[PDB]
């Protein structure tokens, strides 16, 4: 039954009594459920140390893995681009789910194309499909370039996108002049900044390989600005911010955050901003390339310093006090422009706000995952604040990037009881937070389910989640935060010291147990 | 509205297309006319997609491991190969369930085989096999497994039918291959039909044998509800207030023994035609259970099918019918009391799946709102033989719609309100348009029956009313 | 006892067996307590409709206000001043409370002094006080202006400011070009806002009154904007960030944005920032003055508009939509300067978050206080969200700024279930919200004693607190928010929507209870 | 060292003020010599502050209702006068108590007249009466009202005693009249007599005629100790554990009935004797009742006070005594071996009100770190007396000591960490040095026994050894 003045949603909806009569009915009679010992017992045996050493023995069984394929993170490169049609050379179900993910997490309209290979191309090629895909986006949704990626049924058959681009190109369903970069990008290797790094190698091999011979380094007097995959608009502008005030001459290369932020005044952007094609092009004239997650940017790498013949700066993510420091006295170095006033203020500012919230962030234990920058960058801010760093996951990363944070960690106390943890998912850390409880989790909105986990085991075992990190489908707007540079490092400042309070509010709300603590200063 | 001028709208949308495409997607729009019966003769649906143009459709893994396998609850899905699309399909559907995650139900996991480049070379039966002994060490209350295979697994040379049934035989556990594999058909549809192909050859008979079961004249199944945002429930209620036992609900918070027990049931109550007609004609043939289609959106279509369901039964459950019908008249009354004079005159357009474009209708009319236009990613011909009946005169129809045909048709029509995925939303949001999601309701509901009708006119009435729809323009300009 | 790898403070050392068994003696012993059934029963009581009926017929007491005493004001506004000592003429007592309560808002130095009268002042007045003050004051911490305020002390028994500082300028305790306004600040009359306005006016007065016979409305082509009692740091950056991106020359009288945020750079700024005497001088010549909080800046809108003649506009503060909308095209109308293209976008950008979140935000029922200006402003932008206003407390409102907020509320239908109180304090608002329970609360630090008791009640009684407004002392940083422009309206719709979702999540986390809701996607 | 460089540095310092109030700060600071024990000859203390050079005192109210009876939780305070001072003081001081908030406790609540121009013009008498009869309806569970003057009070001849006395014979209730009006004294420290001279009036000796409180000879009473962050429940679960009855605990989590016990144990255990020495005399004049002073500040002292006190009573006390110090020994040796190293070598400033600078001292250099200044804001001569035999030769002394003072004194010394109140802590963090809140113990603590010394030692070296003290001037700089 409903009230017309007070109606409930599923939730408390199924409350009743009712619909709790009638699903008790259900589970006794037909569904053939476990007894209810026998779950409590499973569950908290799936708590214990001796399970973890089952869960940690996987060798072929993934369970809720913390990455995802690398054709996603190749449209996210082809959105940063003016007027650009990112295009997958596949299956369309592929693009479906592309489309769902990036639309959950940045509330927007993502657009994205398929060729729509059926069992067909499985035996003759996507060749065709190639051919009348491409003249059908061009004609219908008017792209200024067409960015190519593929889809792991392309992968497996072999498709060659050169080829098939080229015949396009000579049988006239595209004009000759019409940019259309491609890159190969197997979801079975690596993972979507893979994609992205692939992708983003290929529209500046299209635009920079054949054209080197009057490109002079330094000669436009900018640094050029690769971001790689990245989901917080904030980061983007953060950089545009720091680099303005400085002065510096910069030309940020696949920009996304206008397609990704664009107004609700009653009219359908399908494109806006964007990096231009003449930027691409003039790229090689810059002073230097700066890689600001260079540890899934080693491709990219490899073709800038070979061709563009740029001394790519080894430097570290702009995260946390020292990595953004680092990045602004490099950036200072390769342009010669002094690092301004107002970034001294800001920096000083971040140190007050660190100085102020010490005595709560000291010693916090964190379990914390995403992808290898990102963690990394985490993990030295958490150093910088006094945080302990004990669960330090990356799906994706590999050795070598686990080794660079080893070596960080050690170079702390606070890193004295972290342990890094390389091709482990979320299940195998549900055993850690468990074995070895944190007192929080810092990650994307999978981990609310091992927030769920924890409590059933009790209040006093819950692990509470900080939402930091990609995807994140269940709060609002949250894609506009920032993480890069000093106005991030507050930013996530802010957020760890609130989430530690909020908590020891909820632990001394109790009347007469426990709000002696209950304290209106902290 | 105005025939000559909708077919005029849908050949100026058409002018931009090249050659192919154009005469294509020419087949895929139709002005509608109740008195026709025969939809293919206006209309043509379930073929290939135009490539480049933004279709909507999924594809086959979607309509088995997305929509008809994965809410099972008490079995563990795996999502066979590389790790796009078990992560993408990853609780992104609300199949409501009652169980404890990870212990006895295992619905909003992402169990898969992680595809490397390895397995892609040497193939992955090998690494199937171990990822089974896994699955069953870690997680021993699990009922049964699936596999949900992914585009490689059909391109590849693996067979993943004899690891399953080497490993059903070895552990004395259901193992259900699906080959799956996204490429296949053109959309979710064939996906839903190698699921319940799956359905039929490996769970639906474990018990013909068996007889232990005590059986009622006033058992029926509810075949093809999966219980998004509670729906399925919703509807449960009221079958067994009018008296009936529900035995089992598929697959939306359906366990295998709720499916293994679906052949000994009087009557198949099937909601969602597109997805489990395949069973439920099976079942037919093979058990002698007759099957029917009902409608719980709206007060209308929801008391139309009690009485008809209470008609399949004796005079007991027809009087309870009415029972069921009195008791609730109010409620729904009431309802529409409150919200009609909000909505009424409001026109909505609609663009879903394979079965809510029209079966919502009723609810909509219910609130005095009109349907100007409705369409399927991936219905076929029979259901636009129900929905032009359903739809009214010189209403547009479109067949697996573009995203620039559905923009420009939105643009000329101007509805006061769009109901359409997730895909479509933000874009008619920014259009200045009310958007409801159709397909997981905005994360509200259930909307089904009574007790869903009041939710249902709720959000229709603060979505299509709300105050931000009045400020997208800026004053000054 | 104690472990000491695992040190635990007060929370949750005391609930060790040792001290409750303890607690439990002493209680049993010596306090001769109530009985916990008597004890539950009273609680019961206070929150019926019965008791609210007697709470609401207080005449003579006060039980926890949500409003401070006048000077506090009137030191905030000094602050806003280039080099200025905040200077409270009355007993040291007042001073120490009104810099902790600043330090524990914004977390930084307060600077202000008193001329610590005693019981000898009571009889002889403080013109010795006074002399000696300014004297000290200016020789110690070399201010280039002295703001002198009054505590109720110097109130009850008449001391004249003015007199008292011309005899301290004539006998040379202090040179006679040394600016030294003042202003009375009457504790028992109006409020913290009240004491801003009169210190503002005293200011003004002091530099403009005598010189205005060369003044000309509108020769400097700038606009002067007065904040009001601001605690946001984000209110003034967003104002000064607004007018800037219009090109509008501007005078913002009373910042104090930089002295109340310095860096940690290793030397203490007792002074920065701040509005300029030559400002202060040259403000008449503006072509108008624009009041950002004008229901607690009466009595500077009198004197602007009788002295220097600006013809004040009538405008709300610039809080939601509509209202910074109004302020922007009421700038652009005296200044001339079209309301460029960023922020037309930045107003599209906050209503694509409104459709975004307005499907959680609907029919959300609150309960909300502070001060005038900050309480209509937040009325008005949840009634844009669809959001219902049902307590409205204005502890330091009148009678015609209730009956603006009724003309308000009227305006909308979300509206109808809202009541407007003045007078009413936070126990009065605590029988509110058990009689009529709202879904949650906005205010200040002071509303988390009234989540506990909503708690005490049960788990289904309890109404988050939403932290907005001031003082904010049980938590880090959120001094450096915004709540004006479309910046602050995203920001307040942020932290609403994500404060609705956070509850909701809480609220489906039982597992096999309530966890079907608990859905990934929201 | 370098007691001339100690004494020019005073000289350099002072140079700045005016000749009076030059001439007047040079008596409030000198330079430490532990045999001078005639501190008067020294340092002088307990007078007026400077106008206009940034004092850290309060005022009498803060000492009276913000000190001593706030904290007494079974008591409703009003705030008696305009709004502003119960406001600042709500719920600042972290002196903790067990109690229901609202119903039977109400320390961090504001209860006021909150005082209109009316009321300062015809008087508030006639207010206050009502009132209390407010009082009384909502919140009946009190067990006694105070009336806290703020200054208006004392200006305008309002009576508030004849109000008490009527209004508490009406009504059988304990109404408690303390003229603590702001202006009077020069500090907190008038407060705390005029409070402690309330309590002996009004609530003392209502028990002297009731003799069936059942006394027993180990009976003590906490006098002093205000529980911030727990700090009297860390010292009464030792003092439990030796064997002792702790009737009474004055004033942190206290009751009202404790107070009117008090005259009835064996002991007075003083730990502020600054605050509550007023009635700890007053209570061995009339009842006989002899008091000591305890420092439960660190292992040294509270196992020299623990001895000193078990010597007060009888063998089996004491043998309980040297059993309490065996099973602590362990729990502070673990703390200083793990934390001594950390802490081992740095150097302290304090400045507090009027009795921590001296009494943690010992509890410092328990950790191996030096106190090489601190002072007082309102203690006496007889405190000085006190602290200087405690303080290092040539240590720097300074009372009622102004921001510039201070400041030029912590920039010249350079000490590694300073611990005074929240109105010098964000001055000092700007600075670069370390800061430890030594009144709230930075809403950490308790410190007090062997608990609190563990969490003393944590916090000293969190906050000193903390990397953000590393990070202030720029790489680039
Ligand atoms: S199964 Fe089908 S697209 Fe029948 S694939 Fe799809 S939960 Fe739709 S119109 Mo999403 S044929 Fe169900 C459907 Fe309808 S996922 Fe749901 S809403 S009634
Ligand atoms: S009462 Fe006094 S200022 Fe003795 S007014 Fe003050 S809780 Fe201080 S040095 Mo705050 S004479 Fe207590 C004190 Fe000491 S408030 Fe506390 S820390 S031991
Ligand atoms: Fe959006
Ligand atoms: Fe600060």
């Amino acid at each position: 039954s409903q009230q017309v003045d007070k109606i409930k949603a599923s939730y408390p909806l199924f409350l009743d009594q009712d619909y709790k009569d009638m699903l008790a009915k259900k589970r006794d009679g037909f569904e053939e459920k476990y007894p209810q010992d026998k779950i409590d017992e499973v569950f908290q045996w799936t708590t214990t140390k001796e399970y973890q050493e089952l869960n940690f023995q996987r060798e072929a069984l993934t369970v809720n893995p913390a990455k995802a394929c690398q054709p996603l993170g190749a449209v996210l490169c082809a959105l940063g681009f003016e007027k650009t049609m990112p295009y997958v050379h596949g299956s369309q179900g592929c693009v479906a789910y592309f489309r769902s993910y990036f639309n959950r997490h940045f509330r927007e309209p993502v657009s994205c194309v398929s060729d729509s290979m059926t069992e067909d191309a499985a035996v003759f090629g996507g060749q065709q499909n190639m051919k009348d895909g491409l003249q059908n986006c061009k004609a219908t949704y008017k792209p200024d370039m067409i960015a190519v990626s593929t889809t792991c049924m392309a992968e497996v058959i072999g498709d060659d996108l050169n080829a098939f681009i080229n015949n396009s190109k000579k049988e006239g369903f595209i004009p000759d002049e019409f940019p259309v970069p491609f890159a190969h990008t197997p979801s079975f290797v690596g993972s979507h900044v893979t994609g992205w790094d692939n992708m983003f190698e290929g529209i500046a091999r299209y635009f920079t390989l054949k054209s080197m011979d009057d490109k002079v380094v330094g000669s436009n007097k900018k640094i050029n600005i690769v971001p790689g995959f990245e989901t917080y608009l904030g980061n983007f502008r953060v950089i545009k911010r720091m680099l303005s005030e400085m002065g510096v001459g910069y030309s940020l290369l696949s920009d996304p955050e206008e397609v990704l932020d664009t107004p609700a005044d009653g009219q359908f952007r399908m494109y806006a901003g964007g990096t231009t094609q003449e930027e691409m092009k003039d790229a090689p004239n810059a002073l230097n390339t700066v890689l600001l997650q260079p540890w899934h940017l080693e491709k990219t790498k490899k073709f800038v310093e070979g061709t563009w013949k740029h001394e790519v700066p080894k430097l570290n993510i702009p995260m946390g006090l020292d990595w953004t420091d680092e990045f602004l006295m490099k950036v200072s170095e390769i342009s010669g422009q002094p690092i301004p006033a107002s970034l001294t203020k800001e920096r000083g500012r971040l140190v007050d706000m660190m100085t102020d919230s010490h005595t709560w962030l000291h010693g916090k234990r964190f379990a914390l995952w995403g992808d290898p920058d990102f963690v990394m960058g985490l993990v030295k801010f958490l150093l910088e604040l006094g945080c302990e760093p004990v669960h330090i996951l990356c799906h994706n990363g590999n050795k070598r990037w686990k080794k660079a944070v080893d070596a960080i960690l050690a170079a702390s106390p606070y890193g004295k009881n972290a342990t890094v943890y390389i091709g482990k998912d979320l299940w195998h850390l549900r055993s850690l937070v468990f074995t070895d409880k944190p007192d929080f989790m810092i990650g994307n909105s999978y981990g609310k389910f091992i927030q769920r986990d924890t409590l059933h085991k009790g209040k006093e075992f819950e692990v509470p989640l900080i939402r930091i990190g990609f995807p994140i489908f269940d709060r609002h707007h949250l894609h506009r935060s920032t993480t890069l540079g000093y106005e991030g490092a507050m930013q996530i400042l802010t957020t760890l010291v609130n989430s530690i309070l909020e908590r020891l509010d909820e632990e001394t709300r109790g009347m007469q147990a426990t709000d002696y603590n209950h304290d209106l200063v902290r | 509205m105005s025939r000559e001028e909708v077919e005029s709208l849908i050949q100026e949308v058409l002018e931009v297309y090249p050659e192919k495409a154009r005469k294509d997607r020419n087949k895929h729009l139709a002005v509608n006319d109740p008195a026709v019966t025969q939809s293919k003769k206006c209309i043509i649906s379930n073929k290939k997609s135009q490539p480049g143009l933004m279709t909507i459709r999924g594809c086959a893994y979607a309509g088995s491991k997305g929509v008809v396998w994965g809410p099972i609850k008490d079995m563990i899905h795996i999502s066979h190969g590389p790790v796009g699309c078990g992560q993408y399909s990853r609780a992104g559907r609300r199949n409501y369930y009652i169980g404890t995650t990870g212990v006895n139900a295992f619905v909003t996991m992402n169990f898969t085989s992680d595809f490397q480049e390895k397995d892609i070379v040497f193939g992955g039966d090998k690494k199937l096999a171990k990822l089974i002994d896994e699955v069953e060490t870690l997680f021993p209350l699990n009922k049964g497994i699936s596999v949900q295979s992914e585009c490689p697994i059909g391109l590849i040379g693996d067979d993943i039918e004899s690891v399953s049934k080497v490993k059903g035989a070895e552990l004395s556990k259901t193992i259900v291959p699906v080959r799956c594999e996204g490429f296949r058909g053109v959309s979710q549809s064939l996906g839903h039909h190698i699921a319940n192909d799956a359905v039929r050859d490996w769970v639906l008979g474990k018990r013909d044998e068996d007889t232990t079961f005590a059986s009622t004249p006033y058992d029926v199944a509810i075949i093809g509800d999966y219980n998004i945002g509670g729906d399925a429930w919703s509807s449960r209620i009221l079958l067994e207030e009018m008296g009936l036992r529900c035995v089992a609900q598929w697959s939306g918070d359906g366990s295998i023994s709720e499916i293994e027990l679906t052949p000994k049931v009087k009557l198949n109550l099937v909601h969602c035609y597109r997805s489990m007609n395949y069973i439920s004609r099976h079942m037919e043939e093979k058990y002698g259970i007759p099957w029917m289609e009902y409608n719980f959106f709206g007060p209308t279509k929801t008391i139309e099918s009690l009485r008809a369901i209470a008609a399949k039964f004796d005079e007991s459950i027809q009087k309870k019918c009415e029972e069921v019908i009195a008791k609730y008249k109010p409620e729904w009354e009431a309802v529409v009391a409150k919200y009609r004079p909000r909505l009424e005159g409001k026109r909505v357009m609609l663009y879903i799946g394979g079965l809510r474009p029209r079966h919502v209708i009723g609810a909509y009319e219910d609130l005095g709102m009109e349907v100007v236009g409705t369409g399927y990613e991936f219905a076929h011909n029979d259901d636009y033989d129900r929905t032009m009946k359903e739809m009214g005169d010189s209403t547009l129809l479109y067949d697996d719609v573009t995203g620039y045909e559905f923009e420009e048709f939105v643009k000329r029509i101007k509805p006061d309100l769009i109901g359409s995925g997730i895909k479509e939303k933000f874009i008619f949001q920014k259009m200045g348009i009310p958007f409801r999601e159709m397909h997981s309701w905005d994360y509200s509901g259930p909307y089904h029956g009574f007790d869903g009708f009041a939710i249902f006119a709720r959000d229709m009435d603060m979505t299509l009313n709300n105050p931000c729809w009045k400020k997208l323009q800026a004053p000054w300009e």
